[PDB]
């Protein structure tokens, strides 16, 4: 997180959404469940934050 | 997980029979509910699944339209209403659910079915 | 659909022992796995599930049962069968609604 | 001193279950590493002299 300024990239995008509170664990790499599995998934590989 | 049966009786072709199934041992809130019945017929037919929140109801299509399956959290009770009985749903009633609620959603829910009562009797 | 074979399985004690089934699809399942399963029903008892997901075993089950298979072939083993292993070994698959079981494969000992 | 602004603990655990991906399992690692001959050797290979 403190080193973000220094990493070069070619692009980044932004995925916004509203999700429930305790849904927000599911937004993650390795994840399943009702988001992780049917509304949004990630990869599981290097992200941003 | 324990899971007791009861309300199996003899009844009539074309009469109705309602079945319930006590569970103790875990939360019984926390889990799906299935009814399964065996028979030489059929070995072991699965009939229907009610979810957690006791929202989503899907049946066989074997039952779907006569049975009804239904959960009384308050009593940890599992119910299942069976109207305009058959010859042919003559069979050992089976109280299921599952131990591991990791993943509590369609179709997670029938892929372990490990949680089983004694059964009992509908004729 | 899943048929199991044979019907019925006389295994002299001490012997070892193995159940088939073969289903109408494919068991495998939209996240890549395979949910067929093996359950055990004894005389006076209800079912029981001895072997899941293809070949693991539930805790407190004896190490003696183990299973392979894939796609619609799958086999339930048992290195040695004991008294108390007489029951109808059932298959039953979860990957496609709504769940099914095999007829169910009497295993006797002789 | 936590949970002031900024302390963190520099540990976290490893959520380890037996319904996740592989990547996301546990492994035991042992690591072996040998002294290369400097004092009298203590462990040689089953060879007869």
């Amino acid at each position: 997180a403190t080193k973000l300024n220094d990493l070069c990239f070619s692009n980044v995008y932004a995925d916004s959404f509203v999700v429930k509170g305790d849904d927000v664990r599911q937004i993650a790499p390795g994840q399943t469940g009702v988001i992780a599995d049917y509304n949004y998934k990630l990869p599981d590989d290097f992200m941003g934050c | 997980a324990q899971l007791v049966e009861s309300g199996g009786a003899l009844v009539q072709p074309g009469r109705s029979l309602r079945l319930s199934c006590a569970a103790s041992g875990f939360t019984f809130r926390n889990y799906a509910m299935h009814w399964v019945r065996q028979a030489p017929a059929t070995g072991l037919q699965w009939l229907a699944v009610i979810t957690s929140d006791g929202r989503n109801k899907f049946y066989a299509d074997s039952v779907k339209g006569r049975f009804t399956i239904s959960r009384e959290d308050s009593k940890n009770t599992l119910y299942l209403q069976m109207d305009s009985l058959r010859g042919e749903d003559t069979a050992v009633y089976y109280c299921v659910t599952q131990r591991d609620n990791s993943r509590d959603y369609f179709p997670h829910y029938f892929h372990d079915m490990d949680v089983w009562g004694q059964g009992t009797t509908v004729a | 659909v899943l048929t199991q074979s044979p019907l019925s399985l006389p295994v002299t004690l001490g012997q070892p022992a193995s159940i088939s089934c073969r289903s109408s699809q494919s068991l495998v399942y939209s996240d890549g796995d395979t949910y067929l399963n093996w359950f055990q029903q004894r005389p006076g008892q209800s079912p029981r599930r001895l072997i899941y997901q293809v070949s693991n075993r539930d805790s407190g089950v004896p190490d003696r049962f183990s299973g392979s298979g894939s796609g619609t072939d799958f086999t339930l083993k048992i290195s040695r069968v004991e008294a108390e292993d007489v029951g109808v070994y059932y298959c039953m698959q979860g990957s496609h609604w709504p769940p099914t079981f095999g007829q169910g494969t009497k295993v006797e000992i002789k | 001193t936590p949970p002031a602004l900024n302390c963190y603990w520099p540990l976290n655990d490893y959520g380890f279950y037996t319904t996740t991906g592989i990547g996301y399992q546990p492994y035991r690692v042992v690591v072996l590493s040998f002294e290369l001959l400097n004092a009298p050797a203590t462990v040689c290979g089953p060879k007869l002299s």
